[PDB]
């Protein structure tokens, strides 16, 4: 299974996207972070061209537990970079599962030519197996 | 927040502002606006137990604040952070001394004052500020 970390010139920090920054968002007050319910937000809240129909339930102040990769919007349209140049799920409709599952076409853009699909490999598989197996001589010989 | 010494009243201007009595049950009550009950709305027939949970949490932040974090600096200390004295413009306390003022009695000795006493309180004291570095122009005020 070959995959590319989903970097995207369209994703931004959750907090950069919030319109009304509240104490609960910024403060990072523990008392709150441990007793609030999950938060429903949409891809629109994470990518500029994010689909608002894709809703996700994240854990409070999770944006304070991890930072996202960054790609200057300039690479956004240069063919040849394996970045997601379009918010995930942009062409699958308001459907979460379809956004989460990797859409291989999302990468067609950056390859000179898939004469051998997108990836390919060759290897030697050395397998040794002990087992009860009469010799070929025994099989072909009757008596 | 008086703007000029002239906005101060007779007593204040001449003797200084009044301060709090030493702390005791009746002079150190919880701030007058202390919550005695926290209400939480509920749909006509059900209650969101998850909300109730948050409700408490929220309350907790409110209480902590009312009880002891009313000053910005103290809230920040709450997080395990700190603030310079420039942050909220607080005067910097350089030295604090405290002591009891005792003295003696003077015995009355004439026909009518014999067996009477007058208390003369007279206490000696030292108040010493260790070498302090003044980073910017200003004043070093010492009050009693």
């Amino acid at each position: 299974l070959i995959r590319f970390p989903p970097i995207s010139p369209l994703e931004h920090h959750y907090l950069a996207g919030k319109s009304q920054l509240t104490y609960t968002d910024l403060a990072g007050d523990p008392a709150l972070i441990g007793n609030l319910p999950p938060r429903e937000i949409s891809y629109r809240d994470l990518f500029r061209d994010g689909r608002s129909g894709i809703k996700i339930k994240v854990a409070e102040s999770i944006w304070y537990r991890t930072h996202p990769d960054y790609v200057n919007f300039k690479y956004h349209d240069l063919h040849g970079f394996p970045f997601l140049d379009d918010a995930p799920g942009t062409s699958t409709g308001d459907n979460l599962q379809e956004a989460i599952l990797v859409r291989h076409q999302d990468y067609d853009a950056c390859f000179q030519s898939q004469q051998l699909l997108q990836w390919n490999k060759q290897a030697r598989y050395n397998v040794s197996v002990y087992r009860h197996m009469p010799t070929v001589r025994d099989s072909i010989m009757t008596s | 927040t008086e703007a000029n010494p002239s906005n101060l009243n007779e007593d204040d201007a001449r003797y200084g502002f009044r301060c709090c009595h030493l702390k005791n049950i009746w002079s150190a009550p919880l701030p007058p606006e202390t919550k005695l009950a926290e209400e939480m709305g509920i749909e006509s027939n059900s209650i969101d137990i998850m909300g109730l949970q948050a409700a408490y949490a929220q309350l907790h932040t409110e209480q902590e604040r009312t009880y002891f974090m009313q000053r910005y600096r103290d809230v920040i200390s709450s997080f395990g952070g700190s603030t310079s004295y420039d942050a909220d413009n607080r005067p910097l306390l350089v030295m604090h001394t405290d002591f009891w003022a005792s003295g003696y009695d003077v015995d009355g000795t004439d026909q009518s004052s014999l067996g009477q006493f007058s208390g003369r309180v007279q206490q000696t004291f030292k108040h010493s500020v260790p070498r302090f570095f003044v980073p910017e122009h200003g004043v070093m005020m010492t009050l009693a």
